[PDB]
C-alpha cells in the first residue's frame, strides 16, 4: 500500500527523459526535479533537514523555524512546515517578487522583509538576530552547511539515477547553489555503487568562484540572472574533492537554453536548468564524451 | 537560493 | 532501464497522500495530478489524444493541430506538440491571462485570440473555420468527445489508484470538466478490477447542470470561479451511467478549501482541487462513509 | 478547460 502520511514523504522518484535536440544521438538525459512538491529539487532538503532535526531532537513541538533563503528553499521549508505542523519565519530582502511573497504567505509563512540595498547579507543578519532573541524557541536549518542537505541526495537522487540507468550513467552535470545535489549524487555513485563517473559542477561565467578557487586565482563574485546558482562563495555543502570538472555558462545562453527546452523538447525548465543543459551539451559534443551517458539535473520548473 | 550573495 | 524517449511518455504515476485536517481518522487520500508535465491531469489526455491520432493515422508528419481550449488542455497540447514535433494553433477569447498567453507562446503555440464578449463560443467558432479552410492540413482533437481522453484514465489513473491502495479504494471523488477522469477511473475499478466503488462527480453550485439533468429539471448554466470544471453542459466524455453520486460546491468554499490545503497540509492545489476536497470532506463525515477509503483527484497546482 | 461555456 503506497499512501504517504504527509506531502513531505512524497519527494523524489523524479523521471529521466532523453533529449532530442541536444547532445549526440541521445547521450544527454535530463532528470526533472520540477516533478516534486513545491516544484523544485529543494523539496528533498526541506524534508530531510526538518526530519533530521526531529530525529536528533533540535526540532520538537514548541520550536519555530527561522531561515533567510530568497529562493526555492523558502517554498520547500514552507510546504514542509505546513505538512508537519511547524511555524516558519523567513527573512529576505523586500525587493522580492509579490508572486513569491504571496505564495509564501499562502503557505502560512511569517515574512520579515529586509532593506533592498542590503540584500542577503541584510536578510541573513536579521535572521540571526531573531534566533539570538530566543535561542530555545527558534531553530535555523542553514541550507549552505547542514549535512542533511547532501545526505538526502546520497539516499534518493543518486540511487534513482543509478537504478533508472541500470548502472550506465557515465557523467552527472549539476548547477551548484548549496552544492548539495552534486555532492550527494557523486558520493552515492562513486562510493556506494563503486563506479568512477565524471562529476561536473556548473556556475555562472559572471561569478565563477569555484573555477577561480581551484585555479588558485582571486575569487571575484558578481551579479547574474541564473536564479538557483552563483552564490558568490564556496558553500560547505559543496565537496570539492568529488568534483571532476567545472563548466561556466553565461546568463543569456542559460535563458536561451531554457527557452529552447520549452519550444523544442516540451520541457518546462527554469533558467538554471538552461545553464545545466548548456554545459552538458558542450561535453556531449566532445568525442571523449560521445559514447558516454550524461545525466543532467533540471532543478526547477519555469521562472 | 535567490542570493547567496548576489543575483539579479 | 527507465529513460523516457520524450516528455509525453513521463505522464502519471502521481502520488497518494493522506490528509490530516480533512475527513475522519485519515479516510480521505488525495492523488496529486499537479505532479505531471505541464503540471495538471490534462498531461495524460494531451499525450493519448496525440498518440491515438498517430496510431490511427489522422495525425502524420505534415498535419498541424488546431483546438479551442482556454484551460490546462492548451498547456498539455503545447508541451506534447513540442515534445513530438507538431505545429499547434490554439484559439481562445483574448480576455485570457498574459501569463497563460506568455507560457503558450514560450511553448511555441500559434495564438489566435477571439473577441472577449463572445467567449468560448467565439474561440470554438474560429477554430472550426480554421479547419474548414484546409481540412487535409489541420486536425482537431476535441477534448470533450474524444474517447482517447477517458481511455488513458482507464489505462493509467485508475490502475495507479487500485495498485497504490492494494484494492482498498471504496470511493473516488472527481470534479468534471470533460468528464474523462471520473469516467476512465470508474470503468477501470468497476469493470477491469471488479470492485463496486462509489463514483462521485463534483460541479459548481453556480452551474449544476449534471444535477439538474439527472433530476429531470431545467438545465440552467451560470458563471463561476472554479477553473477546470462547470462547462455549463454535459460533455460526451462524461459517462453518466457510471456516476453513483453528484456533489455541488460553491466558488467561495472551493477557494477557501484550496487555501486550507496550502496552509494546513502543505499541498499546492488549484481551485478545483479545493472543490473536490470540499465534496470529499462532506462524504467522509457521514457515518455511511466513515470506514471507507475515499480517493480525491487534485487536477492541478495553484492558480 | 477555462470556459466550456462560462467561467470567470
Amino acid at each position: 500500500m503506497a499512501i504517504y502520511a504527509d506531502n513531505s514523504y512524497s519527494i523524489g522518484n523524479t523521471p529521466l527523459v532523453r533529449l532530442k535536440h541536444f547532445g549526440h544521438n541521445g547521450n544527454v538525459v535530463v532528470k526533472i526535479e520540477g516533478r516534486n512538491p513545491s516544484y523544485s529539487v529543494k523539496c528533498r532538503i526541506g524534508a530531510n533537514m526538518v526530519w533530521q532535526a526531529e530525529k536528533d531532537g533540535t526540532l520538537t513541538k514548541g520550536k519555530e523555524i527561522v531561515d533567510a533563503t530568497s529562493g526555492n528553499t523558502g517554498i520547500a521549508l514552507a510546504y514542509v512546515a505546513a505538512a508537519r505542523g511547524y511555524k516558519l519565519t523567513l527573512t529576505m530582502p523586500e525587493t522580492m517578487s509579490l508572486e513569491r511573497k504571496r505564495l509564501l504567505c499562502g503557505l502560512g509563512v511569517n515574512l520579515v522583509l529586509t532593506e533592498g540595498a542590503k540584500g542577503m547579507k541584510g536578510a541573513i543578519a536579521k535572521a540571526e538576530e531573531i534566533v539570538a532573541s530566543d535561542p530555545s524557541r527558534y531553530v535555523m536549518l542553514k541550507q549552505f552547511e547542514n549535512p542533511a542537505n547532501p545526505q538526502i541526495h546520497r539516499e534518493t537522487t543518486g540511487p534513482e539515477i543509478w537504478k533508472d540507468t541500470d548502472g550506465k550513467v557515465d557523467v552527472v552535470v549539476a548547477g551548484v547553489g548549496t552544492g548539495g545535489s552534486i555532492t550527494g549524487i557523486s558520493r552515492a555513485i562513486k562510493l556506494d555503487f563503486g563506479k568512477q563517473i565524471t562529476s561536473v559542477a556548473v556556475e555562472p561565467v559572471e561569478s565563477p568562484v569555484i573555477s577561480q578557487t581551484l585555479a588558485g586565482e582571486e575569487v571575484k563574485p558578481g551579479p547574474h540572472k541564473i536564479q538557483g546558482i552563483g552564490a558568490g562563495f564556496i558553500p560547505k555543502n559543496l565537496d570539492l574533492s568529488i568534483i571532476d570538472r567545472v563548466e561556466t555558462v553565461d546568463s543569456d545562453t542559460a535563458l536561451a537554453t531554457a527557452r529552447r527546452l520549452m519550444a523544442e523538447e516540451g520541457i518546462l525548465a527554469g533558467i538554471s536548468s538552461g545553464a545545466a543543459v548548456a554545459a552538458a551539451d558542450r561535453l556531449a559534443k566532445l568525442p571523449e564524451f560521445a559514447d558516454k551517458l550524461i545525466v543532467v539535473i533540471l532543478p526547477s520548473a519555469s521562472e | 537560493i535567490g542570493d547567496g550573495y548576489e543575483f539579479t
